[PDB]
RNA sequence: UGCGCAGAUACCGGGAGGAACGCCGAUGGCGAAGGCAGCCACCUGGUCCACCCGUGACGCUGAGGCGCGAAAGCGUGGGGAGCAAACCGGAUUAGAUACCCGGGUAGUCCACGCCCUAAACGAUGCGCGCUAGGUCUCUGGGUCUCCUGGGGGCCGAAGCUAACGCGU
């Protein structure tokens, strides 16, 4: 799965300052782990489709995050994308 | 009649391995006894019965016996 | 890595020139395999249940082991091609959940 | 012409009949007999008296084997399944053990229509 | 009817093969619904509790769309023990195109692709706020006769209801 040794070092890449587990670039980025590791977790077991709906839900949390940044701070929101490789 | 969690000491449920005490849970047959006779709790008993099929596959638990009564 | 049980039951019929080797086997597989062996309960002949392959016996072996998890599966299926090797089923280990205590 | 004197005695009670054989101690008949053995010919198998019979029908042919001791078997749920046991014990053989070994599936085949 | 002297039924040993998981098992648990029970490992979703740390309204519902969707049925290739539409028989009967009995093909299982229905039921759409309790229970936390969450039941305040009933 992903352990918190890959987690920590994802959470100190996107922090917008040390201690901040919380900003929207933070939670964008941990989504975004999750993604591809079920997305690949997907590839294969393609008949798997009680996950398949996590992924979904997924997908939305993330959007609505980056529709939320979209909104305030149209800069950091091509970071977060340029950075991520999204959309 | 008595309890076996009543009648027995500090024992690992988990614990595949110990038949002595595994034993103590199967009836005149094979079978596991319910939540009545072995005064486990719901969370004890789901425990115990996972290892005691555990212990069924290593041999060391049976399947099922011969009553030898009638 | 995660720690795994893995039990053994082989047939009780062995000298000590196959018991040795069947041993020595499953050390050799153990290797190949990169499992970190913590201890070993080596209990040997014990009353089985039920007839297993025609023979009311069997020799067991109880390993301690630390090892990738992605492995886990090919090395039981390693251990299982021997014949003398009879059941083989491995475990993660677990917290020693008391009861009446 | 084999004087075993001792052995298992099985008895296979369903709800059509009931029939009983015999064997030495390693599981090799000796005789048998069974509701039809004996002059019953339909439903009247199926009784305990049947039962009676052909448990006794079983046991005086054991007695020309020499038979004196006898383990019980007992396989299935029918009428006389225990009326064959008490003619077994009152027939001179000594009964040595008695054990239930009925087979019972762990959910295994689906049954016929008459059995759901 | 059928099976049995070409030796069945019953009994012991050996072997093959397929399907389903007894006890545990619960009035229980899980999931959005359909639905999900041997055991082991790996991959993986959802969910709940404590801390009060971070973000700072980022929320709700949702026409279309998209994905999922018991059984049965369809296509191709496998598989086929038991059950078994159709069908072949035996009885019953006034008749039996049925209930009962002996057989038995599709199918039921696997893979890949369709099909999109149901009493798919809580016959009760989703989210949030408010309004007496008592009791049984699953699962967390707690200074652990108990207090406090999150589920699953039963009685029942106020109230609602045509009535049955519903009722944190
Ligand atoms: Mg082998
Ligand atoms: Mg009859
Ligand atoms: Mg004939
Ligand atoms: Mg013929
Ligand atoms: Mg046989
Ligand atoms: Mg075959
Ligand atoms: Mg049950
Ligand atoms: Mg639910
Ligand atoms: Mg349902
Ligand atoms: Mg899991
Ligand atoms: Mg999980
Ligand atoms: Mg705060
Ligand atoms: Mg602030
Ligand atoms: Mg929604
Ligand atoms: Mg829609
Ligand atoms: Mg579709
Ligand atoms: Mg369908
Ligand atoms: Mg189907
Ligand atoms: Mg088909
Ligand atoms: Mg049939
Ligand atoms: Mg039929
Ligand atoms: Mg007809
Ligand atoms: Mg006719
Ligand atoms: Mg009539
Ligand atoms: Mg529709
Ligand atoms: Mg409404
Ligand atoms: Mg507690
Ligand atoms: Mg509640
Ligand atoms: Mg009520
Ligand atoms: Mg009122």
């Amino acid at each position: 799965p992903i352990t918190k040794e890959e987690k920590q070092k994802v959470i100190q890449e996107f922090a917008r300052f040390p201690g901040d587990t919380g900003s929207t670039e933070v939670q964008v980025a941990l989504l975004t782990l999750r993604i591809n590791r079920l997305s690949e977790h997907l590839k294969v077991h393609k008949k798997d489709h009680h996950s398949h709906r996590g992924l979904l839900m997924m997908v939305g949390q993330r959007r609505r995050l980056l529709r939320y940044l979209q909104r305030e701070d149209p800069e950091r929101y091509r970071a977060l994308i340029e950075k991520l490789g999204i959309r | 009649k008595a309890k076996v969690k009543a009648t027995l000491g500090e024992f690992d449920l988990r614990d595949y391995r110990n038949v002595e005490v595994l034993k103590r849970f199967l009836s005149e047959t094979g079978k596991i006894l319910p939540r009545r006779r072995t005064g486990l709790s719901a969370k004890e008993q789901r425990i115990l019965a996972k290892t005691i099929k555990r212990a069924r596959i290593l041999g060391l638990l049976p399947f099922t016996e011969k009553l030898v009564r009638k | 890595m995660r720690r795994y049980e893995v039990n053994i039951v082989l047939n009780p019929n062995l000298d000590q020139s196959q018991l040795a080797l069947e041993k020595e086997i499953i050390q050799r597989a153990l290797e190949n395999y990169g499992a970190r062996v913590e201890k070993v309960e080596e209990l040997g002949l014990r009353r089985l249940a039920y007839p297993i392959a025609k023979d009311p016996q069997g020799y067991f072996l109880w390993y301690q082991v630390e090892m990738p998890e992605d492995r886990v599966n090919d090395l039981a299926r390693e251990l299982r091609i021997r014949d003398n090797v009879r059941r083989v089923m491995v475990v993660k280990s677990q917290e020693p959940f008391l009861a009446n205590a | 012409k084999r004087q075993v004197a001792s052995g298992r005695a099985y008895i296979h009670a369903s709800y059509n009949n009931t029939i009983v054989t015999i064997t030495d101690p390693d599981g090799n008949p000796i005789t048998w007999s069974s509701g039809g053995v004996i002059g019953y010919k339909g439903s009247r198998k199926g009784t305990p008296y049947a039962a009676q019979l052909a448990a006794l029908d079983a046991a005086k042919k054991a007695m020309a084997y020499g038979m004196q001791s006898v383990d019980v078997i007992v396989r299935g749920t029918g009428a006389g399944r225990e009326q064959a046991i008490r003619a077994l014990q009152a027939s001179g053989l000594q009964v040595k053990s008695i054990v239930d070994d009925t087979p019972v599936p762990h959910n295994g085949c689906r049954p016929k229509k008459k059995f759901r």
